[PDB]
């Protein structure tokens, strides 16, 4: 999910 | 880890440094009003995500848990932010520097004036308590974490409680006054939860509608509440 | 008022004495559960509990100082939270089950009988487990339940009374031998759980409204009015 | 008036 991408950075 | 090793002042300075900026809106109708709020919220969300990674202990958690916390807490966090910046504006919500709305302007969107009134009452409460910036950032972090991993989260929460008490004792409050103020602040979090749940109910109602476009990120957050 | 002049120990004695009775459900073991029969059982239980809740609230120090309109508002806002904290409290010594009544002890698979209920059942079980781990004391429980009543609809007299209940909580923890740091940490842990009880109530209220609009069971005139207050 | 209003008086 989008939230998951933003966090994973 | 190193989050639990922080002093109270370091915890406070860390939360202070992590604070997001105050964003401008693109300041009518149900559609226009919702457009403005949605666009704002969407931009704020990106800053919130990077703010959370600076909340001590948060990045220690699994990515799974980090996602879960933000999905659960994002409206609470937007709301406590709003209430904080509206404190010195009695009867008004400072959504943005160029977007100061009153309860009447909240009538433009159905069911929104009820939430507006609750937000206003919360701002009035913070104003009466003379809530301090250092207390606000602690409360906002508590919302994120509250709303061996589960023990880690609880260890960090105790640390933030220690930090709140530190600020109060440093402010000269008696032991009895510290405990009372700690309780007063944490009980406001119940009200912030309540407002978030009510608002979320409206959001995934106006969604099923297609009143406004709402963004992919927002749609995914919103979808997690159902 | 009168509440403001009570000692901590007097506050605790007042709250313990005011405790409502534990009621039985009208559970009928001769027939299997349906969504409807389950909802009927819980609704009937809650309705009977509400009457004792009203008597209890009038014995919470400071509550009767309020206008009738304000008393109505607080109970309208808080009634499901209050039923819920009661449920979680009496379920503490029943791991994995919710003790709705001495003759109605349910696990989550029985919660699945009603659409949307198992999710809340899981949150209630978790809250009960959390109280069990913290070894919540009965004296602490009555303080928290009174806090829910005074707080959940409050947004000066009410705040002065809430401050007295905070004093009483801390007093209880000190008496139990907790260090000064352990005291404010526990105070905070317990009050943060109230946010989760608020959450559970809101989710439950949403579903209760859904059920009424689907005519699963007849709600009492009282429950109809309590429910309507949230819409 | 509300039922609750009535019960609070009895
Ligand atoms: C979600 N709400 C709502 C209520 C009625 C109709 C539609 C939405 S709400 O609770 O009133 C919420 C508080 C504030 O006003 C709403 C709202 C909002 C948030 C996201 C969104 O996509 C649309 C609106 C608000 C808001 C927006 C930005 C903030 O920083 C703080 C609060
Ligand atoms: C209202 N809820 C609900 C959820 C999904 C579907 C239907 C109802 S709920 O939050 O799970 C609520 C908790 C507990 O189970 C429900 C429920 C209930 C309350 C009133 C009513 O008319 C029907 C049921 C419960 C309950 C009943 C009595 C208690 O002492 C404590 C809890």
């Amino acid at each position: 999910k989008i939230l998951h991408r933003l966090l994973q950075d | 880890s190193l989050a639990l090793s922080l002093t109270a002042d370091q915890m406070v300075s860390a939360l202070l440094d992590a604070e997001p900026p105050i964003l401008y809106s693109e300041y009518f109708s149900e559609a226009s009003m919702m457009g403005l709020l949605t666009n704002l919220a969407d931009r704020e969300l990106v800053h919130m995500i990077n703010w959370a990674k600076r909340v001590p202990g948060f990045v220690d958690l699994t990515l799974h848990d980090q996602v879960h916390l933000l999905e659960c807490a994002w409206l609470e966090i937007l709301m406590i932010g709003l209430v904080w910046r509206s404190m010195e504006h009695p009867g008004k919500l400072l959504f943005a520097p160029n977007l100061l709305l009153d309860r009447n302007q909240g009538k433009c969107v159905e069911g929104m004036v009820e939430i507006f009134d609750m937000l206003l009452a919360t701002s009035s409460r913070f104003r009466m308590m003379n809530l301090q910036g250092e207390e606000f950032v602690c409360l906002k972090s508590i919302i994120l974490l509250n709303s061996e991993e589960k023990d880690h989260i609880h260890r960090v929460l105790d640390k933030i409680t220690d930090t709140l008490i530190h600020l109060m004792a440093k402010a000269g409050l008696t032991l009895q006054q510290q405990h009372q103020r700690l309780a007063q602040l944490l009980l406001i979090l119940s009200h912030i939860r309540h407002m978030s749940n009510k608002g979320m109910e409206h959001l995934y109602s106006m969604k099923c509608k297609n009143v406004v476009p709402l963004s992919d990120l927002l749609l995914e957050m919103l979808d997690a509440h159902r």
